[PDB]
């Protein structure tokens, strides 16, 4: 075989590309456009739909509906017309003669599994994929075999503790709560200072301010003592019609919701104190690395501090006996995709795919006891 | 103890330091050149003729594809030896994932008879020779299972793997 | 001269070393544990099963399970393997080139030394093997002839008196409570402390705390009296974890057991007493000799303060006339080792041995007709 593709299927974003390399060679978002306007101006083949890039631009007469909902795909046809592009106005290369590499969240319902290998052999005709969990991957961009993963992506977040080459998979734990919901409460948090955001465009351009301006609290309290005096934590962003805001306490107040997970009103512990339970629940000894390797990846994962603050949050709550020290490449984007690669080009993987030919008699079910 | 591989005769075949670069039919990917198919190969001798080299406690190499044998012979050995008491895919498996792993070459201090053995001579004698004995030993276990389970699937011949204990020259991978 | 290995094979260690060594060179648990997780990492040549300290350093995930039960085998594969790792991966020596010499407790069944005996010859290819005593290497290693000596092992505690030269096979007992057993009850006494221990890891833990934090008190009622006071009794213990434990009367409460064997359960006289009673079912004359000779051995007889309380109990129990001396070397740990490595390398001994053409003539009855 001459290549071997890899689609890192993000609720968010969309990571694809060949084997060996770690560059991506397309990201965009996972986004279908449906317009919502009579477009009297008729020529030049309006199209019934837009994706990625495309969408994301036009977005200002579109109506922006993403395909995943938590890490669970719920709109098929978008997502089967998603991955056509993908395969095709992204790559340019032929789904019929290339293995693919497909990435599922843990826990997420079995049916998900099945539909989608099921979707992937029949409309597109591949030799064979894989359905490996994130956690693994993001285990392979670090590069090392032993250590809890905290994987906190878009729409699902979740720890993976994982021994010197073994799983524990009742240790295994996610949150509901991940970038999707920190962006819909800091619109949300937005409206006390009066700024109105509601439409679709207008839940990206918040995307946006979330991107480049909100940083994670090292000491909440203090920070709102030091704010309570207002002057400096105080920042700017320009609206793309031309206005101008303005961002104070609601600039890190809103990526604490993820110590705090109250503040969306869920009853569950923060990412920290869900990290702690979950290597608490491991076994007694395997605890020196899990406590020693604490590998952070995913989008949501970069925010300017949030690493130091999650050192502090887990020093304080385990013993004080031993250290705890925090792993977070600069690459933490991709290292998904780059684990995705790495396990691609091994060798030993190279008769682990699900192939046609088992398929043809084997059905769909034949995922769960190939993959797990 | 005189039996030889019937390659030590051939000439202009290509070499990696020592060891010959011998023709080889398989499925699998390297550098061995396709040999004919109604010929009688390195490997398919080598198995046939392991069931008596296992026995003696003297043999006198001659050649590269002396050299080569013994390699087979090792091989053979080792997979007989883990071969034990499995089905027929989990066969694969296992001797497929044994195979494939980072092995010792000679050249390098895990090689245990690196006094027989010349170490490869360039970086690029040293890949052709990585890529060479992957296939090799891959076709050799893929042909010893095709072998072992002539006759039935869900075990082993016991015929066949009575030989694992048997320890070939006393050095081996 | 004539160089030939000594493999002890005792119950919860495998001393291994050659013959007229000072000390054994192969010293390690005896413990096989496979994994119990489905490992879904893939790669790094993960071994189906670890055996040593290998397997101590992984029993984060390991299944630990001893093959021998009080002396007796009981996972004859596990102890094939255990075998094999000694030979080839500790003692780096092929098995048919030097003879080796096992130990064996008294009074154990036949078919576990006949079954010994043939996969030592079979298997391995040995040239020749003996199988001792225990009593009667610890009674070589003391560098004596007459005495009793108490050997108390891992697996099972037993007292062999012996005269000038001759044995008295009519006056052995054998008591199985052990070093295992008194594991066992401190892990039980450790739940009313409120710290729970349940899986073999845990056990492990629990025997690396007995292991420095035990002793037997000279005296017991008082001991527990002044318990109550509790100042200079508890000190607390690092569990690997972080989490510190504090165990005051568990101190010297668990080895009590040995004096009082009723506290498992047991309606057994303690050691101090089978030893009086072996002693008097001996003649009349030898018995001011044996009083005076009281050899301890095993691993277990290394609790601080072990001696002492014998042999006030011995005295309390003996007639006041004649002295009771109590032997204690410092080395007492490796005692049976030391004493077969003495016996090895001396000249009488080669005709003892069980020679491969006189077995292979013989079957595996000669260690009966030889040994024993
Ligand atoms: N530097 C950054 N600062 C703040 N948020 C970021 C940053 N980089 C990425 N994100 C957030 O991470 C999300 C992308 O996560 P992603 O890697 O797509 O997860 P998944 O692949 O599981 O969908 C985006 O919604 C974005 O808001
Ligand atoms: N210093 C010590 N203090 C307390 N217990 C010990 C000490 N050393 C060894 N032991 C106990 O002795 C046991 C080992 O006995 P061992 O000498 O291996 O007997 P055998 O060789 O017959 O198995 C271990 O289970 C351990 O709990
Ligand atoms: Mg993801
Ligand atoms: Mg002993």
């Amino acid at each position: 075989e001459t290549t071997a593709l890899v689609c890192d299927n993000g609720s968010g974003l969309v990571k694809a590309g060949f084997a060996g390399d770690d560059a991506p060679r397309a990201v965009f978002p996972s986004i279908v456009g449906r317009p919502r306007h009579q477009g009297v101006m008729v020529g030049m083949g309006q199209k019934d739909s837009y994706v990625g890039d495309e969408a994301q631009s036009k977005r200002g007469i579109l109506t922006l509906k993403y395909p995943i909902e938590h890490g669970i795909i719920t709109n098929w046809d978008d997502m089967e017309k998603i991955w056509h592009h993908t395969f095709y106005n992204e790559l340019r290369v032929a789904p019929e003669e290339h293995p693919t590499l497909l990435t599922e969240a843990p826990l997420n319902p079995k049916a998900n599994r099945e539909k989608m290998t099921q979707i992937m052999f029949e409309t597109f005709n591949v030799p064979a994929m894989y359905v490996a969990i994130q956690a693994v991957l993001s285990l392979y961009a670090s590069g090392r075999t032993t250590g809890i993963v905290l994987d906190s992506g878009d729409g699902v977040t979740h720890n993976v503790p994982i021994y010197e080459g073994y799983a524990l998979p009742h240790a295994i734990m996610r949150l509901d709560l991940a970038g999707r919901d920190l962006t819909d409460y800091l619109m949300k948090i937005l409206t006390e200072r009066g700024y109105s955001f509601v439409t679709t465009a207008e839940r990206e351009i918040v995307r946006d301010i979330k991107e480049k301006l909100c940083y994670v609290a090292l000491d909440f309290e203090n920070e709102m003592a030091t704010a309570a005096s207002s002057s400096s934590l105080e920042k700017s962003y320009e609206l793309p019609d031309g206005q101008v805001i303005t961002i104070g306490n609601e600039r890190f107040r809103c990526p604490e919701t993820l110590f705090q997970p109250s503040f969306i009103g869920m009853e569950s512990a923060g990412i920290h104190e869900t990290t702690y339970n979950s290597i608490m629940k491991c076994d007694i000894d395997i605890r020196k690395d899990l406590y020693a390797n604490n590998v952070m990846s995913g989008g949501t994962t970069m925010y300017p501090g949030i690493a130091d603050r999650m050192q502090k949050e887990i020093t304080a709550l385990a013993p004080s006996t031993m250290k705890i020290k925090i792993i977070a490449p600069p690459e933490r984007k991709y290292s998904v995709w780059i684990g995705g690669s790495i396990l691609a080009s091994l060798s030993t993987f190279q008769q682990m795919w699900i192939t046609k030919q088992e398929y043809d008699e084997a059905g769909p079910s034949i995922v769960h006891r190939k993959c797990f | 103890p005189a039996y030889h591989s019937s390659f030590l005769s051939l000439t202009d075949v290509p070499t990696t330091g020592n060891i010959a670069m011998l023709p080889l039919k398989t499925k699998f990917r390297g550098p061995a050149y396709p040999a004919d198919e109604s010929q009688m190969d390195i490997i398919d001798e080598c198995i046939g003729l392991f069931r008596a080299n296992c026995f003696f406690r003297n043999f006198e190499i001659k050649g590269p594809a002396d050299r080569t044998l013994i390699y087979g012979t090792l091989f053979i050995s080792e997979c007989l030896g883990r071969v034990n008491g499995l089905n027929y895919r989990d066969a694969e498996r296992q001797l497929n994932s044994l195979a494939l792993e980072n092995f010792s070459i000679p050249g390098s201090a895990g090689f245990p008879l690196n006094a027989l053995y010349a170490p490869p001579l360039s970086p690029q004698d040293a890949e052709i020779m990585r890529t060479y004995l992957t296939q090799f030993r891959q076709e050799l276990a893929y042909r010893l299972l095709s072998h072992v389970y002539a006759t039935e699937k869900d075990h082993p011949s016991k015929w066949w793997t009575c030989f694992s204990k048997r320890r070939f020259m006393n050095k081996a991978l």
